[PDB]
RNA sequence: GAGUCGGCAAACAGACUUUGAUCCGGAGAUCUCUGAAUGGGGGAACCCACCUAGGAUAACCUAGGUAUCUUGUACUGAAUCCAUAGGUGCAAGAGGCGAACCAGGGGAACUGAAACAUCUAAGUACCCUGAGGAAAAGAAAUCAACCGAGAUUCCCUUAGUAGUGGCGAGCGAACGGGGAUUAGCCCUUAAGCUUCAUUGAUUUUAGCGGAACGCUCUGGAAAGUGCGGCCAUAGUGGGUGAUAGCCCCGUACGCGAAAGGAUCUUUGAAGUGAAAUCAAGUAGGACGGAGCACGAGAAACUUUGUCUGAACAUGGGGGGACCAUCCUCCAAGGCUAAAUACUACUGACUGACCGAUAGUGAACCAGUACCGUGAGGGAAAGGCGAAAAGAACCCCGGAGA
RNA sequence: AACCCACUCCCGUUGAAAAGGUAGGGGAUGACUUGUGGAUCGGAGUGAAAGGCUAAUCAAGCUCGGAGAUAGCUGGUUCUC
RNA sequence: AGUUGAGAAGCUUGCUGGAGGUAUCAGAAGUGCGAAUGCUGACAUGAGUAACGACAAUGGGUGUGAAAAACACCCACGCCGAAAGACCAAGGGUUCCUGCGCAACGUUAAUCGACGCAGGGUUAGUCGGUUCCUAAGGCGAGGCUGAAAAGCGUAGUCGA
């Protein structure tokens, strides 16, 4: 489904208040794209679906130490 | 003047048999409630 | 435990027959006894097919209920109370006026 | 097993076309077991009353369906072997 | 009784205590399927002599 | 401790029991097929298998296994060299059902506003996912005003108040009190909770004993009438041929357990809690939402879908825009009993509750009969007599009615 | 002709029948008729199109819930002085 | 039935009934019914009226019986005969046959019955199914996707 490997961000609901007030229910999407993740210590790719939050925390804590985790939460890659 | 109900007990048997009920989610709370109910068939 | 049994003299306490003393032949369970020579009661029987006879009517005696009978004493000749004072290892039925055991 | 040859057969069904079948044929109608194949209601009855069968027939029948106050009741459903014989060699 | 079943009645014993009592039933069915059973009672209790075998054959 | 072979269902057979049946409780044994149904299928209660071990004479039979997934581990190993995917075997665990209670995900419309859009109804109903006997929350980056209080939950108030609102319909606090409850331990490794083995103790699953009334009248029958008693840690219980403390079962009151279970308590043991090391893609901010009683509004505080993005105890966030000064706390790691909710299910007791059109739909063989293709809808039907003593026999009649 | 249909009259309308019967009528080797199994479903299907059909129900099926919707409307409201 | 009160109503009694009732004064209400095209049962009126289900069609004799227009048998008459005949699938589920029956059911009567009670009857290597194979379509290890529920599908394995 549409969650973040990486950060568990799933799509999320609210309203789409109109110039009339009119509330209509609407939803929120994660900004997740595929994307190929080099690991030098396995030398290949891991390719998994993350939000652009989750590329900046592989970008600030090395694609290494989220790959750790998310395989003790026990995720596919 | 043919009539609304015609008998097949194979057409019976697959769609309102026991094991179509409890091939999904919503007739398997079908037989739920038919035997919370209490009845004495459950599978018509 | 129960006050009754069936090798048992007895008077009827109220009843029509009171005041007749018999010997308890059938003790039922729905608390009524068969007691000999009280409550007789004419039975209109059919006689039976299959070579069977039983005439027609016969005289057998009807249960009536355990509250109505009591066991007598055959020492002061009078309806006594039963109880279970005596015993050692084995629990006797005793009279309670007299506290003499029921034999 | 060594049961199972006291389990299938459950007596000779008593009938009038029993009766002149037994008498005409050399085949007795038992009643017998409502799960007994062909072959250990022939053993059965070679094992039991000592005779040569040469033939089992079967036939399942159902059991009756009584009114009532309270509704219909059923009979047990139950089977039925017809045993031909050598035409000697009457079983008892 | 049962524990007339456990004095030294063995595994065999009591194997072959029930084939003989299996003959018995089937020779009880087979009289009742006639006429000829009079006496009820021992068809009801071969079936509990056979369980008693039975019961005893587990426990040792 | 004397009868019994359950009920409608009374009789009848063949029988069983003082050498102790039936019955009642505890522990076992067996436990067909279906159904999560799990060897493979399947139209539920059916069909067809494989492997191992043992037994069986051209036919089989016994006892074990044989689902999927997740986790752990062993062996094996593709493109592709190394090793990865993958595959085979083991171990452990799961799945389904249940009235409610709880925490979450998604979420109406009728209705009200005397129309109706914001709003309401209402985060309701419904659907979905988890967990437990409760859950959740919980040990201050919390409130208060310069005085102070100290976790959370629940109840009564403050108060229909302040606010909030087409400032309409409406929605609605907090401070401060009064209480129910009582505890905080740790990330230099703890309380606590589990599971075992023990230490005594208590309860529960069955039972045992259990006081004291006679005469008389009417009557079918006395418990009622008239008279005289007795018992009482037992007197407004049930039914016994009419209304009984003393006739029976009981009751107050004492006793009681081979064996199981449950709660509490010792005192060891293995685990867990447990995420590692005081918290960074975190606080804060910009847009778009949601919540806070608060319709983004002067809008604080919380949360985040997108985009960004810190300081480091001479830091940091809160005190309802915001700014100084004071006051008060230490977020980005956790775990925690009680007070609290609920009752499909048991046991006892109770009712100015109903008494057969009432009370459950259902006192009776009722979620039945019946109606629908189904989901689903859904009845009607109690009372002889104290006891069957349920009418021997005769007559008319069709061996009737 | 069978089969499928349903143009006309009459009957029937409390029917033999909740859509028929009897006389006649149209197609009848095809864009035919039909069995058996399967697929599509409720602002949703399918439609050689008529708002037709979707279990005798259709300008939004049936059933169960929200629900005792709402009704400035209609009807009713029980002994005595 | 009598009687007493302005009334709702009260009181006394004959018969029935055959086990309960409640002065008084207070407390409490599921507290009073003729209407709601009110609910549910019983029963009227219409009325012993209309009908009695295709206008193939019946007439005697004999029997059985309590009783025969209707049952059975005989004689004769009609009617169908591309069915009103024989049969298979589906659907039904004992209706089949034989004894005994006739209350109810049968649009009348019934001795008859697709009705009641009780017995019996359904025999397969070859006919149908299972088993073997697949079509449409279903389900579908893993897998892709989706707030969840789930959707779609590969290997597969069901499905005439």
């Amino acid at each position: 489904s549409r969650v973040c490997q990486v950060t568990g961000k799933g799509p999320v609901t609210g309203n789409n208040i109109s110039h009339a007030h009119n509330k209509t229910r609407r939803r929120f999407l994660p900004n997740l794209q595929h994307h190929r993740f080099w690991v030098e210590s396995e030398k290949r790719f891991v390719r998994l679906r993350v939000s652009a939050k989750g590329m900046r925390i592989i970008d600030k804590r090395g694609i290494e130490a989220v790959l750790a985790d998310l395989r003790a939460r026990g995720e596919k890659f | 003047m043919k009539r609304t109900f015609q008998p097949s007990t194979l057409k019976r048997a697959r769609v309102h048999g026991f094991r179509a009920r409890m091939a999904t989610k919503n007739g398997r709370q079908v037989l739920s409630r038919r035997r919370a109910k209490g009845r004495k068939r459950l599978t018509v | 435990m129960q006050k009754i049994r069936r090798d048992d003299e007895v008077i009827v306490i109220a009843g029509k027959d009171k005041g007749k003393r018999g010997k308890v032949l059938k003790v039922l369970a729905d608390d009524r006894l068969v007691v000999g020579g009280v409550n007789l009661i004419k039975r209109h029987t059919k006689p039976n097919p299959m070579l069977g006879q039983q005439g027609g009517i016969v005289e057998k005696e009807a249960p009536l209920h355990v509250s109505n009978v009591a066991i007598f004493n055959t020492e002061t000749s009078k309806a006594d109370r039963v109880g279970f004072k005596v015993e050692d290892g084995k629990k006797i039925r005793v009279f309670k006026s007299t506290q003499k055991p029921v034999q | 097993a060594a049961e199972r040859v006291f389990k299938v057969l459950l007596g000779p069904h008593i009938s009038e076309k029993a009766t002149g079948l037994a008498d005409g044929k050399s085949q007795f109608v038992f009643k017998v077991a409502t799960d007994a194949t062909k072959l250990e209601i022939k053993k059965a009855v070679e094992s039991l009353f000592s005779v040569k069968v040469q033939r089992v027939t079967t036939l399942n029948v159902k059991g009756k369906t009584k009114r009532t106050a309270r509704g219909l009741g059923k009979r047990n459903d139950w089977k039925k072997a017809y045993i031909a014989l050598q035409p000697g060699q009457d079983l008892d | 009784k049962a524990n007339e079943l456990r004095e030294e009645k063995s595994g065999p014993v009591t194997g072959n205590n029930i084939s003989h009592l299996l003959r018995d039933q089937f020779n009880l069915r087979m009289q009742k399927a006639t006429g000829q059973l009079g006496q009820s009672h021992l068809l009801s209790q071969v079936k509990r002599d056979i369980a008693r075998v039975k019961t005893v054959l587990n426990q040792q």
